[PDB]
């Protein structure tokens, strides 16, 4: 009976993100000295070269988190995090400069990624 | 008197307060713009007063309580935001839900 | 992963299934489809997704389908439905409602969504958006009606007047070419859509005509210029000539005619009967029956709406004032008191939730409060919910049908009435960006941001010497869109297709944007979305009481109405 | 005839060695030089000098060396120096700084100073006068903030915006050609000098730069739009190609990169660095080392200026609000708070003392206050006398060093970093007539009068239905240069070479005049007004302590500020 | 607050009364604009009490007096007409002769 | 009430008066704009009760003294000037120092 103006009666149920694509748990290592907080849309193996991780994993994929958030590393923190697949015509141009174009060209951002110093190229 | 924009603004938060408090005073529960009015204005002249602003984040939360106002307000007010000049020049008070 | 729909709709607003309270009233909208796709919504901030390489495109130039504003998230309240989605605009229209952000990454985005380098972006997650109000009852009679009506969520004005003269004080007229002409360039200054009536009158069709060349966007016939036969016929042979409509407040007093007489006069054309209840003029004490014919498009103005126990007494003085009458001449009070009657009040409540009729209006500055139109829309809806139940067509315990009926009154069915549809009246792709956002606390009450032709005019916005926009006080402001040359790219002035045609914009020196009125006469009342009604209604010539299909409409006049005391200061 | 010097200063303001306490600071400022020559003192009003075949030569045309406006008697405050001289106004600009009147009669008259018949006169005697202020960080939301500004005497406002839309709310962007397009449009009716700034973000060049081609004056990086590598890399590329300045807000994420790899990525070239202490934003903790660099021109906003007991408290929920962050969301909480710091606020106030920030700006309305630039620069000399003593620099006991480092950081500085010190940001000869009058008691707090392009535009003055102008209540006013017309020819709008090489101004129908931006490429820190300092700037990620040439950067927060509560209303 | 722009002009109203009102107080005959103030801050003030718009229309000619005002003022006021927000929305108040 | 512009001005010194009279009641010393605030609209009143400009020149001395003020405040107001109407119609007041 109390009416609060505007109030919200959500439906039954949850939501579900990412729904239908391959999930990759990965471990994470900020070998820094300052913080790292990583959102959910950036292409994971373009994040910060001080970041180390199996970079290879990390090619055409982001964050399995809801949209809008992020992953924060302190300064020599590990962790595991959950990436999903990237959508749409899986492209990627600008951010590091590591993939411009198709993200199956896994070859040549390593080889990028490897010049540049991107920790974790195997 | 030199007045500039935000005191000619200022004013009339004042002036709506005032107005709020004689509503109050002869038994009115107030309304939305009547409680945001008073929360205000309490914290502006706290400011005046020489008041820190981590004071007036906390004392906002005891201006007015449920039973001084309407059904739903309380959960209207989400934040009552307010700038003056305090002793070290203008700062900004933010006090989240000012009515429980 | 999953999130719980309450964390969900907290941060993207609601989603398919979820209802919302409109303001403090007993109304629940549903959300009935979303085109989102779930984990790839657009949102815009610190570390959030639209960013470059991200959910904003970096490749792409504006014209290769790359918009200039994007709204994340809105909850679309409108006559095509109730629903969740992005809107995304683009020289100053709406050109996609849908998924927008960067097609690189996202699934699901609509192709001409792009977020790119050149879009702004508008947060309205947790919003309720509509299209403006589309006011066609107001008097131009004081140039502070505008920012009263654009606070309420009003975006475009169809009526007349040369400021407070008498005329204008009682007639929605803007006489003569050369007032016309005045008026379309004091036009030039007012942030809102505007159109203009021209006087109705004459046994003449030369003296009429002249002014829709002039650039009036319609006509009005008024009693106060002599609601008769001969001008009723002459404005109608216009019209159809012209391609405008023609708006009536008949002959209350029955001097030269009965309603049957009027309607005779029109003949089947098209017509659009203002303030059909009667209270605001109109044949003693039947008008409201002319809701009921096929080629009447009718509409209320809002001091009658909905029927309270203090609107009769209002009324007198009110009246009075407005069209110039004297309390000291028995038949001035007596004409006064033959149209304030509770039993058309009363029905005319039923008649809106019946949808037969069609259209809401304010009767701004002349029986008529030019900030109350959406308000009252509302009001009204909760007022029949609360008497008459959810109706029939109602499903999941929302009110979506009746929300769908009433927000078409204010926004769709009045653009449609006054030719202007093509332009203006709903979030449909190809439409002008005339946009309201609203939280939901608010709705209908205060609009949050009021957007025109793409650009934010008038929004609820705090000190403008402080760190931030949101400090006190909080208060309604013309905002940039309305400011300097912009003011002329951001509105249109309707006019007729001749005087458009005869270069009135050029002679005149408008800059504003020139819509054209059209495909006014070939409407009905069958065309009126969710109101499209068709009866015969009877009034008691004795009782005044109203039937419709044998069965007498009437209701309670309420004691206390939502959206009233919790928010405002008087 | 000997005066004495109470006398004399009382009547034309202070001469050589005379000083002069700004407000209820501690500062006090020197005249270094006068140029009058005493007993031909140029006055104005009933039986004074000013006078046909007297001070006012009687022969002489306009155009044979008449000024238009002569200030007389004015203390001037700029970084070329703190000194006594008139000041002549021609078409607008300053054409003559020295001593007028009439030749005929007075010795050491400048030749193209002459009183005529076309002059009008200002009395400056007993006031200080600035250059109108240059703020390069303006966020356009509210139109209400453009006289909030000129209250406190800025003249020129640098930034991006449509409105309280997310994006402006957050970012100073006008995001693509038609946003761009519009708000060039909206400034016609601004009445203040405005340069707009477009999106820097993209991968490709052409996003970009369409936006300098649509009249945008330089781009904004920031964080919230993506600022990574390659947006920084190619808005900068873009700037070397069209000579506008870039502003950056870096990524206080540290996503992409650390500093060093923001740095990497700018490769040298030159960077406005706003906030660059970093609670407004930037790489956490350590972006102000930043402002040690050669090719960075650093600016710091105003909410931390200076650092006082209370600044901190008021942070957390002011950047939460400005960049659309969520309480509810704990990275969101802990980016907030990577960026406030009380080592590095401390440490900001000395870097301003030491001349290594080399400008002051508001982030008006996202961040920080519109009408507070010039009065916090003067709170943080104040301070810094307090704290740190006299600098080693000064003489007789004035603080004229501190005043021109001071004063540089919100005159000559920005106009510097932007490319258009040409036209703004001192009194110089040959620079456009922005003037600031003060009385010295409200220095820095209230201006008296605010001159824009030789007319008066803003100004502290009373009733205007009273016999005089002084009478209750004095309070700001918008005057006769921001009517009508002239509203077009006291402003100026900032623009790229190539959007004026192709014809944008006749294209949009701009009246304003047309400045042309230039000159920002090939410029560094070296180029700082007083403020030209270069260093190792060391920031500990432990302990966020602050070191140059080895020694820690600290003082402690104030209780108490001048020009502050025996000033304000509120 | 959300202040539209009636509710701004309005406050003005009852800004007018309280100065009048300290006018009266102080044993001051009252003007023509002082005693409009006050009956007109008196309807908007009954609004927001709950009282309905037939109590006010009466008891607005109760309000002041002529003995309260200056020679000529009470044939000078013909009616006052006020607009409040009463508890079933905006209406109208229309006090005749207000001052006899 | 037929308010014309300065009318409607001069309200907002009555209220800032009011503002600052309530903050010299809790203990405060004033500051420049209340102390000018408070000189005018006693002025104002003077004249609205009948005195002459000339009373109204030598009370005006009399209305606040240094201690009711802040350090620098009655160097700051070198005069305070107000015009009001009196019985023979609007006239200026200036008092001189009002605060010694
Ligand atoms: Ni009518
Ligand atoms: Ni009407
Ligand atoms: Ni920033
Ligand atoms: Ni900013």
């Amino acid at each position: 009976n109390y009416i609060v103006p505007g109030e919200y009666r959500v439906a039954e149920g949850e939501i579900e993100i990412n729904a239908g694509r391959e999930k990759t748990t990965i471990r994470v290592s900020n070998t820094g000295d300052r913080p790292i907080q990583v959102g959910s849309h950036i292409h994971f193996v373009e994040v910060n070269k001080e970041l180390l991780f199996d970079r290879a994993e990390g090619i055409g994929r982001r964050l399995n988190i809801p949209s809008g958030t992020a992953a924060r590393f302190e300064p020599g923190e590990e962790m595991e995090v959950e990436l999903t697949e990237l959508g749409g015509n899986r492209e990627v141009f600008g951010i590091s400069d590591l993939t411009n174009g198709s993200v199956d060209n896994k070859e040549l951002i390593l080889q990028r990624a490897k010049e540049l110093g991107y920790k974790g190229v195997e | 008197m030199h007045l500039n924009p935000a005191e000619k603004e200022k004013l009339q938060i004042f002036l709506a307060s005032e107005l709020a408090l004689k509503r109050k005073a002869r038994g009115l529960k107030l309304n939305y713009p009547e409680a945001v009015a008073i929360i205000t204005s309490f914290i502006m002249e706290g400011a005046r007063d020489g008041k820190t602003v981590a004071m007036l984040m906390e004392e906002g939360k005891h201006v007015l309580t449920r039973d001084d106002v309407m059904e739903g307000v309380p959960e209207m007010i989400d934040d009552i935001q307010a700038e003056a000049t305090f002793p070290d020049g203008t700062k900004l008070v933010t006090v989240h839900n000012p009515i429980s | 992963m999953k999130i719980n729909r309450q964390q969900y709709a907290e941060s993207y607003g609601p989603t398919v299934g979820d209802q919302v309270r409109l303001a403090d009233t007993d109304l629940w909208i549903e959300v009935e489809k979303d085109y989102t796709t779930y984990g790839d919504e657009a949102n815009f901030g610190g570390g959030k997704v639209l960013r470059e390489g991200m959910g904003e495109n970096g490749t792409y130039t504006r014209t290769e389908n790359v918009l200039d504003l994007l709204l994340t998230n809105a909850l679309i309240l409108d006559y095509t439905g109730i629903y969740k989605a992005d809107i995304g605009v683009k020289d100053g229209y709406i050109v996609g409602i849908g998924k927008g952000g960067n097609p690189d990454i996202m699934d699901g985005v609509t192709p001409n969504m792009i977020v790119g380098t050149a879009t702004e972006v508008i947060a309205a997650e947790g919003k309720i958006v509509t299209a403006g109000g589309i006011d066609t009852h107001v008097h131009f009679i004081n140039p502070d009606q505008v920012d009263v009506a654009l606070a309420n969520g009003i975006t475009t004005l169809f009526g007349g007047g040369t400021g407070p003269a008498e005329g204008s004080k009682a007639t929605t007229v803007t006489p003569g070419p050369w007032n016309i002409e005045k008026m379309l360039k004091s036009t030039e200054g007012l942030p809102i859509n505007v159109g203009i009536l021209g006087k109705g009158h004459g046994s003449s069709i030369a003296p009429i005509m002249e002014q829709i060349d002039a650039g009036a966007a319609g006509l009005k016939i008024h009693e106060d210029w002599g609601a008769t036969p001969a001008s009723i016929d002459r404005s109608l042979t216009v019209a159809d000539e012209a391609d405008v409509q023609v708006a009536i407040h008949s002959d209350t007093l029955n001097e030269a005619g009965f309603l049957e007489d009027t309607l005779r006069a029109i003949n089947g054309r098209v017509i659009h009967s203002f303030h059909v209840e009667g209270a605001g003029g109109g044949h003693a004490p039947d008008i409201m029956a002319m809701a009921g014919h096929p080629n009447v498009l009718p509409s209320s103005t809002n001091p009658t709406r909905p029927f309270t126990v203090n609107t009769i007494d209002e009324h007198l003085d009110m009246l009075m004032v407005c069209h110039h009458l004297k309390q000291n001449i028995p038949e001035d009070v007596a004409f006064a008191d033959s149209r304030i009657r509770p039993e058309t009040i009363a029905a005319e409540d039923i008649l809106h939730d019946l949808g037969i009729i069609s259209m809401m209006s304010t009767d701004a500055l002349a029986m008529g409060r030019a900030g109350e139109m959406v308000l009252r829309t509302w009001q009204t809806a909760d007022k029949m919910k609360k008497q008459r139940g959810p109706l029939a067509e109602e499903k999941n315990g929302s009110d979506n049908f009746r929300a769908k009926r009433y927000v078409s009154k204010y926004t769709i069915n009045p653009a449609i009435a006054q030719g202007i549809a093509h332009e203006v009246g709903s979030i449909e792709e190809g439409k002008f960006a005339d946009l309201v956002l609203w939280e939901p606390k608010f709705f209908g009450v205060k609009a949050d941001r009021v957007i025109k032709g793409g650009i934010i005019a008038y929004a609820q916005i705090g000190d403008p010497s402080a760190s931030i926009p949101t400090p006190q006080p909080v208060m309604g402001r013309r905002m940039y869109g309305t400011v300097g040359d912009l003011i002329h790219d951001t509105n249109i002035t309707f006019m007729s297709k001749s005087s458009i045609q005869q270069g009135v914009p050029a002679k005149l020196g408008l800059k504003r944007r020139i819509g054209t009125v059209k495909n006014c006469r070939n409407i009905g009342k069958k065309d009126m979305k969710w109101n499209d009604v068709t009866t015969d209604i009877d009034i008691n010539p004795e009782t005044y009481e109203v039937k419709v299909d044998g069965e007498v409409l009437t209701c309670e006049p309420v004691k206390e109405l939502p959206m009233a005391q919790r928010y405002f200061l008087f």
